């Protein structure tokens, strides 16, 4: 090598470089820096609007979380009266 | 059941030791020390930036005509008098042996108390840290390792490349 | 740790890391000098 | 010995003048015990005069062979990866001609580096990876490379097991000394649980990664590394979920099908390398067999059974001492695992089980004869150990009275027997040719033995082949072709390169080349039977049994007194059989050349790498150096200059190491000795010998110095002669 | 000297029994049941996706399980025992402050001697039964008949 003037000017710089806001990922899914959505309450099917739907809805999905547990219906078996068809 | 291996030179081993490894202080402390920001900067115009080149290779010659000279004077008297011939004293010779070197010749020696000791108190100091040295260098020279590999990109020779992240190479700390 | 008058010992073969090595490096002189047949001096 | 011990030791026995035999390496100086040491390195008659250990041994100085043929492997798969060629070839056989090995261009080399297909520089290969390898339901380079290390890792761990024997305090007697179990386990769970085990890995994953490779894409245009799990959606396209079934059983209905399997035969238009449709059917069908079987049993009892008149009362009996051998328990098997690989050598080149065989003429005789010298050189040996028992293994005379002691009483008997045998072969078995030449040299072949001249007529036919190509209308089943497509009855059309199999025709020509093989296989045996059965003692020297096994020669009395002995029978018996396999060789490819191998175009008129020149031509034993040795060869004594070469450079050495075994094997032996002196004088006079006694070879020594060199030499000559016809046209 | 390893008809069942008692409470799922809401499976085939997650991520694995192996062989070196683990503090004698002892079960000693009104009404029976909580969830990964589904019902 051989220095002329100065190792720099102006420092090393922003090749890491972050700073106001060092965002990207804490922050993308900022969708969900805070993972807010719906509702405060209540009725039903929330995911409104976007997200969406309710697919197959309450207990389902809704886990997620739905939330709850009901007087249901509980799932299991038999029901969903597996309409299809 | 274990091993037929204690090389007798078993004692010999650990002074090449004390040599690789006091020795990596040079870059240990000096490295780092570097001086950050020292105010600063790296410039060396003086014997340099004009009489064409300045080392290299003269570098190694004067370099190391005097390592050349201390480090043969090193182990070659170290201690050992006596200086030939015939039949086992082990290390391999000892044919010093039993004589370390003169039959009331000169000053030998070293020290009263007809030996050679330099004193009784100090196992402390260097079998510490210094058979650290040994042990520390193992892993700041297995740092050596971490702090350039990876070709700064500058290259990927035999392209398996293999995947893609981050870069990777030294100045401290690490994302984590 | 060998001062004068002969030293240690040695396998069987060693000839095994003899002629496989030095005379190995040889192959490594015949490609610095890729060739002979005669052969410029020093 | 001590050093000293017992018991009072760990200090390792490194530094101190010899050991084996008493009067031991004995201070005095000599060279003679440097090739004893590795020579009898293995044996017992020393290490201990018990038993004990030397299983305690056996069981781990084997351990370090899987352990290489799995260090072995992997630099093979590695090597079979990124020294790639593979993946190259894959998308395009037919079109390629394989490569694994490579030079680095070192002074001469390269000219063995000789473009070989998905375009590079290297080495052919006639050892067929690429071929197991079609396997791979997956593909990638860098996969291998784990199969490969996977290798490393069996091997290290099955390396360790051996220290993890004799070194670790070991076990003892009854562990092998009980017997009762141990096939129960080997063929039942492994012989069993593989091919059991690699029929779940032979349906799931390869069948499918094939069955729709059998047409074109570009791989990973297929097959994903996990893909085949619960995903039993593509298994959807080579037959159902079962649908309606659960676990076989019958109240099961077909309107439409029979699962995967629905048994083939014969060869794929496109990948003849035999349906794999059944290949699952088959080794699952195997396993459960060994699955049921391997449950026997723990053994006296069976053979401790029946006997009759002249048949076998020590039958019963038949050893105690069959827990309490080996070098009797390794040579029995040897005749087995040997004749049990070269009957590999033809289900092989008459029924390909790999894709792409046949086609890759070279990568599968190669084959055939690798698989075959195995075949009769574990043969020859599978008789040299049944003299090591019979001179010595057991104690004392504890065996009596049995099917041996009978064999035995008659022995000047069923090698009396045997002989004759032999002369009436060779005179109906090889100056048959010599007929010819003496017949058609003269000139007369109104009668010759052609396949034309003596009264055969242009049929040979009728006999079993046409009832084998023909069969599936028996209790058979069926499924168009036959078992082995070379049967007489019906069917052509075999693949769109070059060629594979078709009929192969025979009568004479075919004939007595069946029968020189007789003559040869005979007189072979005749030298091991007599060689192992007169072990210990005779009407020559009946003091015979004194030494051991091998013994140079008794002496110059009784008239001659040379070879006698047994390693000799295992000497000459040797020298034998490097023709038995080296004719049987000489045989296939003259045949599979001179017809099968050939090739195809419009109106498919067949063009073998030789219209068949066989005809009226081998018959005549110069046909055999006109049509062979000097016809073919033509490619080695022209393959100079090239990318093979290393063959013809090969040709000449090994074309002379064997043309220097002849040295070692027709030599005295006081003779190099008496030279050896001459030797020793002048080098006392500049003062540069005696220490450590000069000593020539140990008469025996002097026979294994024959022998070994004879083989090497006269065989590798035509490892070289072949590839470089069959590499090249062919 | 060289460190040891007997083995002896059944050292391994003792370490064998260990390990599996371990894993009887590294079985978590159902032992520690707010342990996964979904966190069993590590991260559907459908499956449940109505990843595998949000996530708890990272790296940092390795050096954890090493690290942390890095001290089940010192409960195992240390307690061989010539004891001086309380090294204290070189000065002050108001140091009686004691902690427990060799601790298994309710510490130092059981303690608070003091007890039974109500709670009312070996011990490898305290292992046994806990792998038939381990291999348990071990088929309940691929717990699945899928084109079909329970027979039975
Ligand atoms: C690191 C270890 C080690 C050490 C220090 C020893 C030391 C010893 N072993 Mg030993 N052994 C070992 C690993 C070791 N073993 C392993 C891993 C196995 C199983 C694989 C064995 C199986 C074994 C047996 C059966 C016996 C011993 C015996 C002995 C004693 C005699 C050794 C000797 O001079 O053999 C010299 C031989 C070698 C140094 C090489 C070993 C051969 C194999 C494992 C590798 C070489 C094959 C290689 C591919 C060469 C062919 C290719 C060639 C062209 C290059 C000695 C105390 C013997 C004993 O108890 O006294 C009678 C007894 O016979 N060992
Ligand atoms: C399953 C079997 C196998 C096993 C485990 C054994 C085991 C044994 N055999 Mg044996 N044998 C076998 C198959 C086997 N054999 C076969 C198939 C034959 C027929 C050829 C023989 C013929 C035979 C004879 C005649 C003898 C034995 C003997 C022995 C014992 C001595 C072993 C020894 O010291 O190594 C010996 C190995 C060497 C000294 C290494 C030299 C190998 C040379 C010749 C190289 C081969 C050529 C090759 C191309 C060169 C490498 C490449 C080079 C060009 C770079 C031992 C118990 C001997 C005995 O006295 O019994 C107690 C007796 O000598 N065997
Ligand atoms: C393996 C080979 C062998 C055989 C089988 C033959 C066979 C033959 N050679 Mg021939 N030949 C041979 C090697 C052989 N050769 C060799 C090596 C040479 C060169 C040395 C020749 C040179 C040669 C010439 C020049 C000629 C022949 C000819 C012949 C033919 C006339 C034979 C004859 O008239 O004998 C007379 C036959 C008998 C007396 C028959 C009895 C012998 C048999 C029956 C013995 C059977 C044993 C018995 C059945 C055992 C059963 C036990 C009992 C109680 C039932 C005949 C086909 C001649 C020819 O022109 O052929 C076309 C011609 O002369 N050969
Ligand atoms: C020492 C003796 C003298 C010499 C120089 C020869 C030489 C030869 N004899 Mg010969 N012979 C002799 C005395 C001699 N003989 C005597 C007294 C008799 C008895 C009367 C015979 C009976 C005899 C017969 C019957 C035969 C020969 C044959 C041969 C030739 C083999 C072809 C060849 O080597 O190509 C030269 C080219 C090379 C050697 C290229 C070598 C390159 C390769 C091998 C690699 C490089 C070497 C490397 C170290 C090998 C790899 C090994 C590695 C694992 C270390 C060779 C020219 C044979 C022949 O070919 O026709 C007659 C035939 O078999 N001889
Ligand atoms: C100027 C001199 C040159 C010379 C003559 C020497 C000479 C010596 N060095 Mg040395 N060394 C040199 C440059 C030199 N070094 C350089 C440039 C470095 C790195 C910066 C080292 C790093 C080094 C180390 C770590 C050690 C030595 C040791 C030694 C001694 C044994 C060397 C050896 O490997 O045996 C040659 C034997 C062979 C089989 C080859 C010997 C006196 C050793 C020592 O002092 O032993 C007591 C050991 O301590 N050297
Ligand atoms: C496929 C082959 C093979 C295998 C698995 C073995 C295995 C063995 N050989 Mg052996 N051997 C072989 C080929 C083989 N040999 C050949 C070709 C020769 C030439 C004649 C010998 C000559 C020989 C002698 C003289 C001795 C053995 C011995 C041994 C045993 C000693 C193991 C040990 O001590 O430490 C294993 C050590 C290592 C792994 C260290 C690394 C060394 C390099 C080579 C790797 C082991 C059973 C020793 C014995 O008697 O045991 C039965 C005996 O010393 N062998
Ligand atoms: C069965 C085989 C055995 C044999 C005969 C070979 C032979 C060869 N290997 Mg090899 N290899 C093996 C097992 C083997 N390998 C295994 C088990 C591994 C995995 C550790 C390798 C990993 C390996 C590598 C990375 C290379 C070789 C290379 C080679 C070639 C270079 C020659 C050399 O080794 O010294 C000199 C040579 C053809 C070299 C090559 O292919 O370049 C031409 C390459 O360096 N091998
Ligand atoms: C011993 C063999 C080998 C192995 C390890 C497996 C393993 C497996 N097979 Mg399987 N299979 C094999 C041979 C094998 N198979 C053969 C030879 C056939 C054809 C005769 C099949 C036909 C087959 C089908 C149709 C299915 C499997 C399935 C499975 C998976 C779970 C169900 C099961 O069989 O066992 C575990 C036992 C229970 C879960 C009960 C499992 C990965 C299934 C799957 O995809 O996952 C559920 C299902 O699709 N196999
Ligand atoms: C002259 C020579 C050589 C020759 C050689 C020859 C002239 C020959 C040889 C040969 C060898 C061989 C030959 C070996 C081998 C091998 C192998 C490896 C084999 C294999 C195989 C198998 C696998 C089995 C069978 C078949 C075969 C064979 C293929 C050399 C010489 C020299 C000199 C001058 C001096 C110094 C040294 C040297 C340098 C050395
Ligand atoms: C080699 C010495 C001849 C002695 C045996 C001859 C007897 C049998 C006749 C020829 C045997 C070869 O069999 C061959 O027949 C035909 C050659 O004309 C070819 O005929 C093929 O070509 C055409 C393309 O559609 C059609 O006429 C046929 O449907 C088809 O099978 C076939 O590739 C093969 O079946
Ligand atoms: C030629 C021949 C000899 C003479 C063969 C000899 C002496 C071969 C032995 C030569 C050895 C192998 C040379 C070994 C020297 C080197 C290993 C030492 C130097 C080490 C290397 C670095 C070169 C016999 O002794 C003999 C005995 C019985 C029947 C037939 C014959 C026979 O035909």
């Amino acid at each position: 090598g051989v220095i002329e003037e100065y190792l720099e000017k102006s420092k090393t710089n922003k090749e890491l470089n972050d700073k106001k806001r060092l965002a990207t990922t804490g922050a993308n899914f900022a969708r969900a820096y805070t993972v807010e959505f719906g509702s405060c309450k209540f009725p039903e099917n929330f995911t409104g609007c976007q997200d969406l739907a309710k697919q197959k809805k309450v207990p389902f999905l809704s886990d997620d979380l739905d939330l709850e547990c009901e007087g249901k219906d509980k799932y299991k078996c038999g029901s969903n009266v597996f309409w299809k068809w | 059941s274990d091993p037929e291996s204690l090389r007798w030179n078993v004692q010999a081993e650990l002074v090449h030791s004390r040599w690789a490894m006091l020795g990596a202080a040079g870059i240990f402390i000096p490295e780092f020390l570097t001086k950050l920001g020292i105010l600063n900067t790296p410039s060396w115009y003086t014997a340099g930036e004009q009489e064409y080149f300045t080392d290299t290779t003269t570098l190694f010659i004067v370099e190391l005509v005097f390592i050349g000279w201390a480090e043969g004077r090193r182990w070659a008297d170290i201690l050992n008098p006596g200086c030939v011939n015939t039949d086992p004293i082990f290390p391999n010779n000892k044919l010093t042996g039993t004589d370390v070197g003169y039959p009331g010749g000169l000053w030998f020696d070293p020290l009263g108390w007809g030996s050679a000791s330099p004193q009784k108190l100090k196992e402390l100091r260097t079998k510490e840290i210094k058979n650290g040295r040994l042990a520390m260098l193992a892993v700041m020279g297995a740092w050596f390792q971490h702090i350039y590999t990876g070709t700064g990109p500058i290259d990927n020779l035999f392209a398996a490349h293999l995947a893609d992240p981050h870069a990777t190479i030294f100045a401290a700390f690490t994302p984590k | 740790m060998r001062d004068f008058k002969t030293y240690l010992s040695v396998a069987p073969v060693l000839s095994t890391l003899w002629f496989g090595s030095l005379a190995g490096l040889l192959i490594e002189i015949n490609r610095f000098f890729p060739d002979a047949l005669t052969f410029p001096f020093f | 010995l001590v050093d000293r011990d017992p018991i009072k030791t760990s200090f390792e026995q490194w530094a101190k003048p010899g050991h084996f035999s008493r009067t031991i390496a004995k201070g005095p100086d000599t060279t003679t015990w440097i090739w004893n040491l590795h020579a009898d390195a293995h044996d017992f008659d020393s290490h201990t005069s018990d038993l004990e250990e030397i299983s305690r041994k056996v069981f781990s100085a084997h351990f370090g062979q899987l352990s290489i043929i799995f260090l072995w492997l992997s630099g093979m798969y590695f090597h079979g990866a990124r020294f790639s060629n593979y993946e190259a070839w894959l998308n395009d056989p037919t079109h390629i001609g394989p490569s694994a090995q490579v030079v680095w261009p070192i002074v001469g080399q390269e000219i063995l580096n000789g473009d070989v297909g998905g375009g590079f520089r290297g080495i052919q290969i006639t050892s067929g990876f690429f071929q197991i390898w079609r396997a791979s339901g997956i593909t990638s380079e860098l996969q291998l490379y784990c199969t490969a290390i996977g290798a490393l890792v069996f091997a290290g761990l099955m390396l360790f097991a051996g220290w993890f024997h004799y070194h670790k305090a070991a076990p003892k007697l009854a562990w092998f000394q009980d017997v009762e179990s141990m096939l129960n386990h080997h063929l039942a769970g492994l012989l069993g649980l593989g091919s059991l085990s690699w029929a779940r890995h032979q349906v799931h994953v390869s069948l499918p990664i094939n069955q729709f490779l059998n047409a074109g894409v570009d791989p990973k245009e297929i097959p994903l590394p996990h893909e085949f799990i619960l995903n039993r959606d593509l298994l959807a396209q080579l037959y159902p979920s079962f649908a309606e079934g659960a676990t076989p059983f019958f109240t099961l209905n077909w309107s439409k099908y029979a699962d995967f399997l629905t048994f083939r035969g014969g060869l794929d238009p496109l990948t003849g390398g035999l349906w794999l449709t059944d290949i699952a059917h088959h080794h699952l069908a195997i396993a459960i067999l060994f699955l049921i079987a391997g449950h026997m049993y723990r053994i006296k009892d069976i053979l401790e059974a029946h006997k009759g008149p002249f048949t076998g009362q020590g039958h019963k009996g038949l050893y105690e001492i069959l827990t309490t051998s080996w070098h009797a328990q390794l040579s029995i098997n040897l005749a087995m695992l040997g004749s049990l690989t070269i009957v590999v050598a033809q289900h092989m080149y008459s029924m390909p089980p790999y894709p792409y065989l046949a086609t890759d003429y070279a990568t599968q005789l190669s084959l055939f004869t690798h698989h075959m010298w195995i075949g009769g050189f574990l043969i020859v040996g599978a008789a040299a150990h049944a003299a090591i028992f019979m001179v010595r293994d057991y104690d004392p005379t504890t065996r009596y009275n049995d099917l041996l002691d009978r064999v035995l009483r008659h022995r000047d008997a069923i090698i009396s027997h045997l002989n004759w045998v032999c002369i009436f072969l060779g005179f109906h078995s090889f100056g048959l040719y010599i007929h010819n030449d003496t017949m058609s040299a003269l000139g007369r072949p109104q009668d010759m033995f052609s396949d034309t001249a003596i009264q055969l007529q242009p049929v040979f036919a009728q006999w079993i082949q046409n009832t084998h190509a023909l069969a599936p209308g028996t209790t058979a089943p069926g499924a168009t072709a036959s078992t082995s497509l070379t049967w007489g009855g019906g069917d052509l059309v075999a693949v769109g390169n070059k060629v594979a199999l078709l009929p192969i025709p025979l009568g004479t020509a075919d004939f007595l080349v069946h029968h020189i093989h007789a003559f040869t296989i005979h007189v072979t045996v005749l030298i091991l039977l007599k060689g192992v059965l007169f072990a210990r003692s005779s009407r020559l020297i009946p003091d015979k049994a004194n030494l051991g096994f091998r013994f140079p020669c008794d002496g110059p009395g009784r008239g001659g007194t040379c070879q006698v002995s047994a390693w000799d029978h295992v000497f000459l018996g040797l020298f034998w059989m490097y023709n038995s396999i080296s004719v049987v060789i000489f045989h296939f490819s003259w045949k599979m050349q001179s017809d099968v191998w050939g090739t195809i175009n419009d109106q498919g008129v067949v063009t073998h790498i030789t219209a068949g020149n066989f005809a009226q031509s081998s018959i005549t034993i110069n046909g055999w150096l006109r049509d062979f040795l000097w016809a073919q060869a033509s490619q080695v004594i022209q393959s100079y200059g090239s990318s093979l070469s290393a063959y013809g450079l090969f040709f000449l050495g090994a074309h002379f190491v064997w043309a220097f075994s002849l040295m070692f094997l027709f030599s005295g032996r006081g003779y190099w000795q008496e030279l050896i002196e001459s030797i020793v004088w002048a080098h006392n006079k500049l003062k540069v010998a005696p220490a450590t006694q000069p000593r020539a070879l140990s008469i025996v020594q002097g026979r294994a110095v024959g022998v070994t060199h004879y083989l090497l030499g006269g065989i590798a000559t035509t490892w070289a002669f072949f590839l470089a016809r069959i590499i090249a046209v062919g | 000297s060289d460190p040891e390893g007997t083995g002896g008809f059944i050292e391994p069942k003792w370490l064998a029994y260990g390990e599996i008692i371990n894993g009887r409470y590294a079985m978590l799922g159902a032992v520690g049941a707010i342990a996964p809401e979904i966190l069993g499976k590590a991260g559907w085939f459908r499956t449940g996706f109505i990843y595998n997650y949000w996530a708890d991520s990272y790296t940092l694995f390795v050096f954890e399980m090493a690290l942390m192996g890095f001290a089940e062989h010192r409960r195992f070196q240390d307690w061989a025992k010539p004891g001086s683990m309380g090294k204290q503090y070189f000065l002050g004698l108001e140091k009686g402050l004691g902690g427990s002892g060799e601790p298994a079960y309710p510490g130092g000693p059981f303690f608070n001697p003091l007890g039974f009104g109500k709670d009312e009404k070996k011990l490898k029976e305290v292992k046994n039964g806990r792998l038939a909580m381990l291999a348990i969830l071990g088929y309940f990964v691929q717990a699945l008949v899928t084109g079909v589904g329970p027979y039975q019902n």
